[PDB]
């Protein structure tokens, strides 16, 4: 069972700031890596399905890049409606696994 | 000098009037050419050399497989299809299989399965094409006039021949000048072929042969491998699973197959040139311009002592080192004879007029005695030296 | 625009059993894979089960043999069946959809409203 | 009057023991059946129907190419490649080709070139596979009691058959019951094939044909076409230039080739249920529980009028339509005979005992006369009606 | 149960009474045993397995030659030795070169040369011995009274055997008891053999082949390798220098040759297991303590219907699945007839006496209908339900 | 010949701003379109090379967008290093064209 | 480590002839392809020439025949040679670098420092 | 007991040539290999040359073609001949004896008294 | 092409102390290594060669070990005759080389 991890556990940010979540994997996952967002009182939403591939209607401020076993999800300018909870999700191997999850708050 | 230590040697004699002479050269050998009043020459062939070839293919003889994927569809609807099959980094295969109520499908019969995996190469042979217009020949030659072996590296001369030039006008101190003409591009077989590199080992083979190897290959930059299946094997399917395995390294089989061809090598220490083993060439030579340094010196007159006793060689001819005691710069007589009264000379010198350059220095003399026993004689007058000999 | 509806939540005794149900709207349903995930008050997600466009499952060994997944394309419905529920299984659950091709190997697109199951 | 109206009628008769009677039905044909004591029946095939088959392949028969890209390289390197080749929407072809000083590259021989274009589809033939358990057959059944033309579309019964209901009862008010036995799953022979459509014109074809047409295809939703060569023909190249030529739209050639298949109609007024021509079925019928109404009613007695006069209809039967003037429900006798002494009824009646319910009804009557000359006679006694006929 | 899903099958028919019945099994196939009054029984293999294998040899198939040392001696003074040759883990060869005055030595005789190199293995094939007493069999059995297939994973019974185990007792709850006797006296031979492993792909192999490989090999833990002279090669000498070369990975040759034998594998879980394919076994079974359940129950009366239509499968039997709305704990009558009019059966049930327990319950049924065409029939009275069928 | 036009001739902008220069073409090119920047007195620089693809090392603040014959360049947050000229380059057919460049200035 | 260098601008009389040269380093020059671009005094841009890997050229009608492109694999040098210059030919000029497959059909990744050319 | 004796060093003009001469006794001189080493008050030692019992020479690249080594098996003298001396080459020099196989590849366990050579 | 280099370039000690020196190599030396001493104004002399082997007449107080790229020499008790320069010497490839060496002093 492959394990995967994220650097910020819970982190504060400022409006208009650029913010980055690094993710690190125990083996090369060949970019079958995706990123999901949630806000309270609602079901999750998918934004990134392969590194720098987006669903329709995703805000252009989202991006994310990397190769091999380290990746980055990035935003150029935080927006309060977009703030909430983030999860990374790999899907190469037979047993699928999520990351930790990470939390963000506007100070 | 140069020739004396090599495994094999030819003598060739030009009768006076044959102002052109011709001889044949091979990589491991040498020839001495001799003419009735001219100092003798050694011709010798170092290497055939090639510069900066043309890169044409990469061929893979080992592969590693990873990130397997598989997909599955029931007997009544459609055929197997899967998004990963598009990206060129993958090998793919497609088949029908068994299926039935034990799994979930609504009707018994054959279904279909598709499988694919990421592929990458660990070790790859490179093939090169070659510029016939840029091959180079390197020849060594020197005059045979007696000189101690400890100086030979400064007396040897080196020549370079290619499709641009015929003979150099080769020059020597005192003795004069000479000319060597080469039949450029007379190798047994060249073109129609590729040079091959493995890791620090090399081969040459015809350009047709390589098309018939069933190993996977790439042309030029930026492409991706083709005819890709033959390293990868798939077991027969189980109900929803296929096991995929490599044939591993082919290297030893490949290396087996080439043993009939000429060997090749790089050497980066000589600025990344390629050197070709086992070739041969043919050449023509003119001796007539040479002269003899010794002819005007006096005959010697005085005591002289051996620095080395005569010794045998695999060529059936004798070598000796001599030193002159107190005399003027002079020439030393040599004869070989049946009787120590030496009424006649039965044999021939390799070096036609030995010179004692000045006091307190060494001389070589080299001599070809007849069959049967005889005496070597060196010096003249009552001080003369002798050593018996047998065939 | 697409939607998923999701039902059967409630309370069960340890060692008990339950069937959950889901139905789909807005898109053709015979040509997508489907999957289940769980969420817990420790807020760590887990994958539960998945099914191909081939009627074949996949499961993690953490629960293998306790549950089963299946589809019924005659009604555009999923059934998720669990036996011998245990306290750790108390969770929020979501159904979700795969993509254009029959494989489970993909990222996942759209997510159910959520329904809750509690063990005591 | 459906048994009358359809042209290729056939007749069947059976022994009055209630022994089984059987016939084969075909969409152009109708069969009416009789056994001497009991009123006669007709069974006629209406249609074969299929519901919502499985979608397998889309096959594209006309196509357009929007862009061209070309790249080329001299005799140095072997085949080049072009980055667009990894976008599967593109077709490709390659060749070695001539080069020289006339076009700048530095050596004579063959270089190599590659060309690509993106692909897209104009009109697409669809293939579907039939699903056995969704077949339905439907059959029309009527008794010759002889109601007016205006009443046929309401008296008619419209039965259905499929593997789940292999035999069935028909119930006729005041006439008793009978049963039909179909054989619907005659064999597996109606498989082996796809049902295929272009736009509202449609066909059934053997899978072994469909698999081997050279046209481009793709399976299921999404995807990109494969075997894509045969609509894209490339000009024999000159000077690193190529005309990429779209081959002609195939449609008419394809439609001509299909001619031997039976036709299909995608009627989408009937819930998208497909209609199939050319159906072929075999069946059994049981006559036992039919009975005759009103047989002991009064013999009809007052004046009568013809309303459609006695008329030929090509099956050899003659037909007429009559109105009663007065009185109760009554029975009308019919005979057809040699001579107006009426010694014997010579012909055969296909309605056994025609009756009226009230004097403002009308009825059909029809008979098969003997060959040659005969009078046809209706009623009894005074104010009979009579008519004259040949063959 | 699961023996309906397995691809290839046969029946076997016993004789009345407590007689033993005999079978033979091959790893993929299964058999279902039938006896005139008993419920029917299905059995299959699941695997042969091995545990605690013993190491006997390592064979080396890729090697590296990391360091070299050489030195020479003059042709008069005999052989030579070098400090490295004393140490056991090193390659060595000794031979005669040319030498002479051109290389600074007193005579032109053949010299002596020694060469040595630091050998090591990099990948090795490991060979294991199999202890023939230790092999294990596991067997699956199910009494075919049947239930909806999702129950199979929990109802199925699994059994263990070894050469010490005799006949084995088994239970089926509510149906009685049975006994098996797999003769471990029957197997393919595991003497004269080894198990070969290289990198989680593995093979049975004859001991002679293993002994015949000319590759270098090792006796056990540690030690020094025995015959490097087959794998390392020295090129013929130059005047004071030698080069030595590996034959690379031999892997592909060995991988090719092993295709002549059965395949073997190692399991991911309880990794001590080695799992083996290709053998076969024979067994006898005792049926006397099996019993037919539910014989005392009433015949069902209510309406009922299919949840899945009857369908074909390659063994030739049909299967169908049914539910009951409000019936008692009661039996369902099922039979096949050549005409729906007549009760005289011609077919055979393979599940012998259906039971439904409660309104929620379901049942799975299979029959072998006679070659030809027929009606399947279920229930009695107005509830009577039926389907048409063919060979 | 493919004609194009960069619609906003010039714009006045400030640090942190979003700017969305758009271009329209005479043909539905297959997105073989690229955006070039030039700073006064320097050699020009290439940033976006396929219609939304970005070179190695270039700062993340840019992205591209569009399809068919409609495209635009967005800078998610303007910074001092990036005022100057933009040009819209297409390369679908033999006569390459640049349209006319447009000026973005710090206000 | 791309490096790309200009040489040879100046002034020429109408009806003269001229050539320009550029040098580059940091990549194996025979696996790439090259272009020339000019920038007018009005700061409009015009493509003037490109040459594939191999040696096949292309030109627009603005230039056809008047001036010409060539490349030497030996020196790692690109040349542009001009005849019958007109007044409109005065501009800034840059050479520019193609792409890894060597077709002219690509975006362009780096630009030379360039020179003016003038006419009277 | 082994003894080792040194001679022939001194001072010479640049571009000149000299041969050093080491004399030795008390061991079977035909068998052992031997080598030369040089040193400066600047602590860095430099290997000079080495010779096989088979008279095969070995040299470092910085002096190839410049220095030559040779031996006499009757006189038991080691001769080191040096040509085209430089300000690059000015040091204390030492001679030393190897092991009994006469192969070159081993350390050395007897060392001469040494002497200087210098250039002006 | 071999480099060997030495860490304690100026360490010094006092009578009876335990002292250790160590060297690193640019590639595997495969134990063809040795240790020598230079006294001021006198001929150098051996101590140890290969894997911790003593020549005859070397006193038993010297020792060391190493493998691969990492090697060491150490004395069980320092005595005044040990004053001098330690040097390491390797001889696995024909361009033989010494280290720089280091000087040991009493305080
Ligand atoms: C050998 O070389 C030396 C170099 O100084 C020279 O003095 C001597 O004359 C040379 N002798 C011959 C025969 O070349
Ligand atoms: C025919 O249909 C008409 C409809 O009004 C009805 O009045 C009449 O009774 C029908 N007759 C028969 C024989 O069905
Ligand atoms: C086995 O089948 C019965 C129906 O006959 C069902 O009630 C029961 O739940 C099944 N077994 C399990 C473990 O669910």
């Amino acid at each position: 069972e492959i394990r995967m991890t994220q650097s910020p556990s819970s982190m504060y940010a400022s409006l208009g700031e650029r913010v980055t979540v690094t993710c690190k994997a125990s083996q090369d996952i060949n970019s079958y890596l995706s990123w999901l967002q949630q806000k309270p009182g609602k079901s999750p939403k998918t934004l990134i399905y392969r590194a720098n591939r987006l669903f329709d209607g995703v805000p252009s401020r989202f991006s994310g890049s990397g190769s091999g076993q380290d990746y980055s999800l990035t935003i150029s300018s935080l927006e309060y409606e977009d703030m909430g909870i983030f999860y990374c999700l790999q899907y190469d191997e037979f047993p699928f696994t999520f990351g930790s999850g990470t939390k963000l708050e506007l100070k | 000098a140069h020739c004396i230590g090599i495994t094999d040697r030819d003598f060739i004699e030009g009768v006076h009037g044959g102002t052109w002479v011709s001889a044949t050269l091979e990589q491991d050998k040498c020839v001495t050419v001799m003419a009735p009043d001219k100092p003798s020459l050694d011709i010798s062939l170092e290497t055939v050399a090639i510069d900066r070839p043309a890169e044409v293919r990469k061929v893979c003889y080992n592969a590693v497989l990873t990130h397997v994927k598989i997909n599955d569809k029931c007997p009544s609807t459609g055929e197997a299809h899967l998004a990963e099959e598009n990206e060129g980094d993958n090998a793919c295969k497609r088949t029908y299989s068994d299926r039935g109520w034990g799994n979930g499908c609504g009707l018994f019969g054959k279904g279909s399965i598709v499988a694919c995996a990421k592929f990458t190469c660990a070790k790859s042979m490179s093939l090169f094409e070659v510029d016939q217009t840029k091959i180079q020949y390197v020849i060594r030659a020197q005059l045979h006039v007696g000189a101690k072996q400890e100086n030979w590296t400064t007396d040897i001369k080196t020549l370079k021949f290619d499709a641009l030039s015929g003979s150099q006008e080769v020059e020597f101190i005192g003795y004069g000048k000479a000319t060597l003409e080469c039949q450029v591009q007379t190798a047994v077989d060249f073109g129609n072929s590729y040079i091959a590199e493995m890791e620090t080992e090399s081969w040459i083979v015809d350009r047709q042969w390589a098309q018939d190897l069933t190993l996977p290959w790439q042309s030029g930059s930026g492409g991706v491998w083709r005819e890709m299946h033959h390293l990868v094997e798939f077991e027969p399917p189980h109900a929803a699973t296929i096991r995929v395995l490599a044939l591993g390294n082919q290297e030893g089989s490949l290396k087996t197959a080439l043993t009939g061809a000429m060997r090749v090598t790089k050497d980066t220490n000589d600025n990344n040139l390629y050197k070709l083993h086992g070739g041969h060439v043919s050449c023509r030579v003119k001796l007539s311009a040479l002269t003899l340094k010794g002819t005007s010196y006096k005959i010697c007159t005085d005591k002289m002592f051996f620095v080395k006793n005569p010794t045998d060689t695999g060529h059936g001819t004798v070598v000796m080192q001599v030193k002159v005691s107190k005399g003027a710069p002079c020439r030393i007589p040599v004869i070989v004879a049946d009787d120590l009264t030496a009424a006649i000379n039965k044999g021939i010198l390799v070096t036609v007029n030995p010179i004692a350059s000045t006091n307190d220095d060494e001389v070589l003399i080299e001599v070809n005695p007849p069959f049967g026993d005889s005496y070597i004689i060196v010096g003249r007058g009552d001080s003369r030296l002798t050593y018996q000999w047998h065939k | 625009e697409v939607k998923l509806v999701e039902s059967g939540g409630g309370l069960v005794k340890p060692g008990g059993s339950l069937k959950l149900s889901c139905a789909a709207s807005g898109f053709t349903f015979t040509n997508y894979a489907m999957s289940w995930v769980r969420q817990t008050p420790e807020k760590r997600l887990e994958w539960v089960a998945s099914i191909s466009s081939g009627h074949t499952p996949y499961y993690p060994d953490s629960v293998k043999g306790r549950f089963t997944i299946s589809r019924d394309n005659a009604r555009n419905i999923l059934f998720l069946q669990m036996s011998s529920l245990r306290s750790e299984d108390t969770a929020m659950y979501y159904c979700a959809r795969g993509d254009y091709y029959g494989s489970v190997y993909s990222a996942m697109d759209y997510w159910g409203q959520g329904t809750s199951l509690t063990v005591s």
